[PDB]
RNA sequence: GACCAUGUCCUGUAGAGCACUCACAAGGCUAAAACCUUAUGAAACUCCGAAGGGGCACGCGUUUAGUCCGGGAGUGAGGCUG
RNA sequence: CACCCCCGUGCCCAUAGCACUGUGGAACCACCCCACCCCAUGCCGAACUGGGUCGUGAAACACAGCAGCGCCAAUGAUACUCGGACCGCAGGGUCCCGGAAAAGUCGGUCAGCGCGGGGGUU
């Protein structure tokens, strides 16, 4: 063994209560650990970036049912 | 008897078997107990009976011990739970099992194991619950198991466990 | 099962586009076909077939569409999204769309 | 005691026991006083001796079990390369966790059984009789 | 055609009289008749398997479909995605004809103590049928079709009761 | 700036649990997998799950640092304790 | 939101779901009804689908009862831990302050809020 692979510094890049420019990246994820609410659009590797400038808010009933909206 | 100790008061090195709540729909109550004097009663009553307490204020309150929270590191009690008795078949209590006499497998066979040392049942009588359950094991042969289904249940008691569950069972030696 | 309707109604993510959606119920030919702004829990333009008659269901459906088109144009609406139900765009409902946008 | 198939290696730590602080099954029993690993072989010696005291008996549950491999490095080698391969299995035994639990044998007989069964053990222990059990 | 519908209409009052329903629709009906060839007992080349689909099609006036092997590599010559037995649903006029082919003159009657011994047990529809062999036709000539595969034929009927299964054969021209 | 307080969001550790995976303890049941009562461990198990911790905003409060831009560096062998 | 009830479509996002079950009927919905064609089945008008009344509330669906199940779930007590301060050679553990679960008991629920329309008391 003695093998390993680079860190992928994934996360909630922008936490609810953070104003965001358009195109800011807010969550990094392997998949849909977050499912993108209103105003946000999710990319190829399933990072989801805000489309509209404003505050970031978490809709989060959880269990795969967590969504990131942006409010203007 | 017990005194009030609401919130988190300190205890005496006389254990005062604290951390005791009695509850139903009505009211929650305070902790403080009288240490060994608790144990001296509990072993006699041992979940299958009730006894009144008299904190200052409420001169009487019947409860039947729901559960105990003993220390792990030094086998001693700590917290005890209680449930009030609303009477009129409301009681869901775990009766101890007991076994009578020589069995036919205790004659020439070997072991006589109680697979369920205690078993839960509802009691039609609230203030009258069996203190034990002597079982007539005399007539079983070696390799037979008395199932719960034929366990005597005095005075209209229901059985809160599977009819087909084994309770006692004679076992071969070795 | 009828995973046609939850699928087609999750595909109206473009209610985020601002257009209203136009539900249809090719059931008993009741084809009531409401128009809804989802943001409020509000519907804005009913067209139930209570006594419209008009004959066979495929043409009574187009009658329901042509009547609702007026019923919604009164209030000032023009953006449209045809949230089909489980049903296909097979004709008896397709007439509803043809007659509806014939006279928006 | 040996575990029939696994994943290969482990690690270690301790804090007080959360599984098996109360006795069931048996009549009397025995409890740890000290946190520790216990090898398969320490179990098997307790079984051998308490089966010596329990001829034609059959009242010997073993409510513990070597789950954890532990792997010494080979002969004389400087450090470098893996944890060799496993040398023996051990069971974590935190205090208050029962190990042993007899039935069917009179108090002084079980008491002597537990004397010998503890003396082969690497820990303090205590015999207990069951009554404060829900 | 008309005779199968007449036997349906004679069964439905027969069941309302042996067991009253509030509704004729509550009465048992026969939904579909399925026939499942299973040439995985004799997996072949395209020749023999298309020939068996050919014979079922000639018997049916339907195009049989091939059931295809599930992902299940196995000891028994099992593979990934290959044919493993024909299937044929029948509903409507194509179904009842076959039952009227079987209840009446078109029954081969090649072997019959009674009807096949009862198997639904639970009494809701599913009445499975086994034909051990197909030496049961004038559609074949035995020397050329010297091979003789069997057939499975499941009857599907509504029935919320166990005893009600008796209705779907006794009054339906089948021995019991 | 910095600490500290409020608000908010994100986390899968300690613990704890077997609901899935591996393991495993006494029996009942039975063509034994399965199943039930009882009983347990888990770095690559999680029905759960703190304390804390990080980002934002405020300062609703005490403080004095910070940021960038230009000249010069050295350092890139660490040691202990908890 | 005059009172109920039906068809639909939302918010919610198992305290709303399961099962047992009873009411429902041409008002609504639902099966049954026929198929050369619109249209379709990798075979079947089963599914889409197109042409309709009877018939029937059977099934499905709606709505009530329902605490067997699931779902939630205290208080209390612990586990643990931020800071402080200690003991044991060691594994390990204690104390002061404050935050504090998980499991279980007690107990809670077979929901709760809209919007448009259809038919009722005529
Ligand atoms: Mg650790
Ligand atoms: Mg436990
Ligand atoms: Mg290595
Ligand atoms: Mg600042
Ligand atoms: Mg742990
Ligand atoms: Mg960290
Ligand atoms: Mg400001
Ligand atoms: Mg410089
Ligand atoms: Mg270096
Ligand atoms: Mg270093
Ligand atoms: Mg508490
Ligand atoms: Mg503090
Ligand atoms: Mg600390
Ligand atoms: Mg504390």
């Amino acid at each position: 063994n003695g093998r390993d692979s680079n860190p992928k510094y994934l996360g909630v890049k922008k936490f609810g209560g953070e104003v965001v420019k358009a195109g800011n990246i807010l969550v990094r994820q392997r998949g849909t650990k977050f499912k993108a609410g209103q105003g946000v659009g999710m990319g190829r590797d399933h990072t989801l970036f805000a489309l509209s400038d404003g505050k970031v808010v978490f809709i989060n009933k959880g269990k795969g049912a967590r969504f990131i909206s942006i409010e203007a | 008897e017990l005194t009030a100790k609401p919130r988190t008061p300190k205890q005496k090195l006389d254990e005062s078997m604290i951390a005791a709540v009695a509850y139903n729909k009505e009211n929650n109550v305070s902790f403080a107990l009288d240490r060994k004097a608790f144990d001296r009663a509990f072993r006699q009553q041992s979940t299958t009976g009730l006894f009144d307490i008299t904190v200052e204020g409420g001169e009487t309150f019947p409860a039947l011990v729901k559960a105990v929270q003993m220390d792990k590191r030094k086998r001693a009690p700590i917290h005890v739970d209680f449930y009030m008795v609303t009477y009129g078949e409301p009681v869901e209590v775990s009766v101890p099992v007991h076994t009578t006499g020589r069995s036919q497998g205790e004659v020439q066979g070997g072991l006589v194991d109680i697979v369920v040392h205690n078993l839960q049942i509802v009691a039609p009588g609230p203030r009258r619950i069996p203190q034990e359950l002597v079982v007539d094991v005399t007539k079983m042969n070696i390799g037979d198991h008395i199932t719960a289904g034929d366990i005597k249940l005095p005075e209209g008691c229901t059985l809160a466990a599977d009819p087909e569950l084994t309770v006692v069972s004679v076992l071969p030696p070795r | 099962r009828r995973k046609l309707r939850t699928r087609r109604k999750v595909r109206t993510t473009t209610a985020a586009s601002g257009r209203l959606r136009l539900s249809v119920y090719r059931s008993s030919k009741h084809i009531y076909a409401q128009i809804i702004d989802d943001s409020r829990g509000q519907t804005l333009a009913a067209a139930s077939s209570a006594a419209l008659k008009s004959g066979n269901k495929t043409d009574t459906a187009a009658a329901v569409g042509k009547a609702l088109a007026a019923a919604a144009a009164e209030k000032g609406i023009k953006q449209v999204v045809f949230d089909r139900g489980s049903y296909k765009y097979h004709g008896r409902v397709k007439a509803l769309a043809d007659a509806a946008r014939e006279g928006g | 005691k040996r575990t029939k198939f696994r994943k290969q290696f482990r690690g270690r730590m301790t804090g007080d026991a959360k599984g098996g602080d109360y006795v069931a099954f048996g009549d009397y029993g025995l409890i740890a006083m000290e946190p520790a690993w216990i090898k398969s072989n320490q179990i098997e010696a307790c079984r051998i001796v308490m089966s010596r005291h329990f001829r034609r008996g059959g009242k010997i549950y073993i409510r513990i079990f070597p789950d954890k491999p532990v792997t010494k490095k080979p002969a004389e080698t400087r450090m470098g390369k893996g944890k060799g391969a496993v040398e023996y299995w051990v069971s974590v035994v935190k205090p208050g966790r029962v190990m042993f639990e007899v039935a069917g044998v009179t108090e002084e007989q079980a008491k002597e059984a537990f004397r010998l069964a503890g003396h082969k053990l690497p820990i303090q222990t205590k015999m207990v009789k069951r009554e404060v059990y829900d | 055609q008309q005779l199968k519908t007449k036997y349906n209409d004679q069964v439905r009052p027969a069941l309302m009289q042996q067991f009253g329903y509030s509704s004729v629709m509550a009465v048992p009906r026969i939904e579909k008749i399925v026939v499942n060839e299973g040439l995985g007992s004799s997996k072949e080349d395209s020749k023999a398997i298309d020939k068996a689909a050919k014979e079922l099609a000639l018997i049916t006036l339907q195009k049989p479909i091939i059931t295809k092997a599930k992902k299940s590599i196995s000891n028994f010559k099992l593979r990934q995605g290959m044919p493993v037995g024909i299937k044929v649903t029948l509903r409507g006029e194509r179904m009842y004809v076959f039952l009227e082919k079987l209840i009446n003159i078109g029954l081969p009657r090649i072997r019959d103590f009674r009807g096949i011994n009862p198997n639904a047990f639970d009494g809701r529809g599913n009445y499975n049928l086994g034909i051990k062999e197909q030496l049961i036709f004038p559609e074949i000539t035995y020397d050329m079709v010297d091979k003789t595969r069997g057939m499975d034929i499941t009857i599907v009927t509504t029935a919320k009761t166990d005893e009600e299964a008796r209705a779907l054969l006794q009054s339906m021209g089948l021995p019991f």
